[PDB]
RNA sequence: GCGCGGAUAGCUCAGUCGGUAGAGCAGGGGAUUGAAAAUCCCCGUGUCCUUGGUUCGAUUCCGAGUCCGCGCACCA
RNA sequence: GCUUUUGGUCGGUGGAGUGAUUUGUUUGGUUGAUUCCGUCAACGGACGAGAUCCAAGCUGCCCAGUAGAAUUCAGAAUUGCCCAUAGGAUAGGCAUUCGUCGAAUUCUUCUCUGCGGGAUUCCUUGUAAUGCACAAGGUGAAAUUUUGGGCAACAGCAGGUCUGUGAUGCUCCUCAAUGUUCUGGGCGACACGCGCACUACAAUGUCAGUGAGAACAAGAAAAACGAGUCGAACCUACUUGAUCAAAAGAGUGGGGAAACCCCGGAAUCACAUAGACUCACUUGGGACCGAGGAUUGCAAUUAUUGGUCGCGCAACGAGGAAUGUCUCGUAGGCGCAGCUCAUCAAACUGUGCCGAUUACGUCCC
């Protein structure tokens, strides 16, 4: 169930593509699934990398935080600001 | 820098037998950086939490061995 | 944000196609204001009908074709 | 030597009248992008010209003084 | 090879025009396809496309002392009281195991394979609106060129090859020959600039253990020298070397290759391995070069190659502008064969193993 609430709030539910300016366009549900799965891997495989943590703690820690919406997340840092900027190319 | 200790002081060895059975996840990693010694010691010093029954293991394998507080 | 219903495909768009004009319905709590309301509207990503997706700004219509 | 204004990061500049600094802009990153300029988001950064009286706490209040503008002065 | 991974080219006879030339060969839907349906001053044909061919997936018959299986008696092994130093998770009439180099006596489930079945938009209900067809689902081993390749017309390029040939015209050299053979060098030389790989920059790891476990494949010789028949050249198991390092060096078997290698013990991987390292240019990386030694060869110097101990204080901490390949058993990773080969693969041609992200779109470049 924490996995369930992490892919839930892990991905932007809006986005900005230039499909003519760059306008705000609204991001379909599969991407929303695919993006939010993407971008927990990476972040979690980019803490790891130099680090003492493991994997299983880095992938763990993305997880939770991305489940209470915390800011710590890697891909809640990138969902707030692909949201803010797809606010603004509107 | 990261200058991380090679064997226990007299100090932190009682840092390891106090503070860290009253942790939540407990991991050779979280150990590491919260008493300042290698993993190389911190794992050592959490297979003796086991047989002394003062942490328990909750997920083990080769490599990577998750530690809990034991709740009585 | 609110929560609508794609009733409606309206084909590629964008040069790239990589962007989708659907019709979407707000699908709003039967005693609302804006309730059975449908909008014209940019989704990016594959998206097929009846998929909900979620709305920021619902006040705004894309330009059609 | 008379009154008015200016001194606030490299440049630029509004201040809460005596409860801690801000935007503007430049300097390093991702985004746009196939490649542009412009546009965006992100990390630098000023003991706030010198002195005191140091009001709970002085870029802010106040007393001199250096510096810089204008408009005025004027008998060893 | 490339124009060109494209659907394109050509006559005949009729029509059109003084003519080059048009028409057929098309505006409309459709398909990967001038693929089809319809229209139609054209009508009949030819090629290319499709078909045929190979390979893979499911399957029939045939089939096996060059493939394998069950059983039944004999022979052997474990046999319970047992809870690891700290010991989790996870099936359960006649208990189980097999150079045991056992006997028997019934079989084709897997294996091999010559021809043959099976797939056709076949069935279904929206798109289209007669048609040709299309989407979604069914059916199924397989669902839309089933997958993957081979083959590919017509024109042409002043592409490459006179270094493939006893393929060739012309022209040069032709007895101190540009012939042909020796001997010794060179092709490999390094202020430098580029293509292409390989190895990394580490902890989703390096090491040291231990387990499980692939497919394609290769393999020896002459009108010679030896005993018209047989040997030795080739690959290999097994022992040895071994009262003491590898690398070797030796015996002894077997194999003409579904019969021996071989129950092909590949490497990724795996592991509750209670193994070392612990974020460092470090037990990452292994460039550079020093000293023994042994094999290939007629010959190792400008180390052929392997192995041993040193060096590792050589950059390299994930890479600027730019750029390449790819849509499913795929990319990527991983090794293994063959080919070059007396000796030498960071190559190429094949094969298996582990196995995804994303899209199923568009004409922006
Ligand atoms: N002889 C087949 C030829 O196929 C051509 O069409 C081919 C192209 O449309 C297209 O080929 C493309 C190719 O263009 C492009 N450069 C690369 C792409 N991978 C190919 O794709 C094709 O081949 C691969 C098989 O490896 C498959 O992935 C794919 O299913 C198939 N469409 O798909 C068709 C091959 O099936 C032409 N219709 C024609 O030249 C000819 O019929
Ligand atoms: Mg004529
Ligand atoms: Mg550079």
């Amino acid at each position: 169930q924490v996995v369930v609430d992490a892919v839930s709030k892990g991905a932007p539910r809006e986005d900005s593509t230039r499909v003519g300016r760059r306008q705000a366009v609204d991001v379909s549900p599969m991407r929303r699934v695919n993006e939010a799965i993407y971008q927990m891997c990476k972040g979690a495989r980019e803490a790891a990398f130099r680090n003492l943590k493991s994997m299983p703690e880095c992938l763990a820690d993305e997880i939770v935080n991305a489940s209470k919406g915390s800011s710590n997340s890697y891909a809640i840092k990138k969902k707030d600001e692909v949201e803010r900027v797809a606010k603004a190319n509107r | 820098a990261l200058q991380n200790a090679v064997m226990f002081d007299k100090e932190t060895y009682d840092k390891l037998r106090s503070e860290v059975p009253k942790y939540k996840l407990i991991t050779p990693s979280i150990i590491s950086d919260r008493l300042k010694i290698a993993v190389s010691i911190a794992a050592a010093g959490l297979k003796q939490l086991c047989r002394e029954k003062l942490i328990r293991l909750v997920s083990c394998s080769s490599k990577t061995r998750v530690y809990t507080r034991i709740v009585q | 944000a609110q929560v609508g219903l794609i009733i409606k495909v309206l084909g590629r768009t964008g040069s790239r196609g990589n962007v989708t004009q659907v019709r979407v319905r707000l699908m709003a709590e039967a005693g609302s204001p804006d309730y059975n309301r449908t909008i014209v509207r940019n989704v990016k990503g594959p998206c097929k009908e009846n998929d909900m997706l979620s709305l920021m700004e619902t006040e705004r219509e894309a330009r059609r074709l």
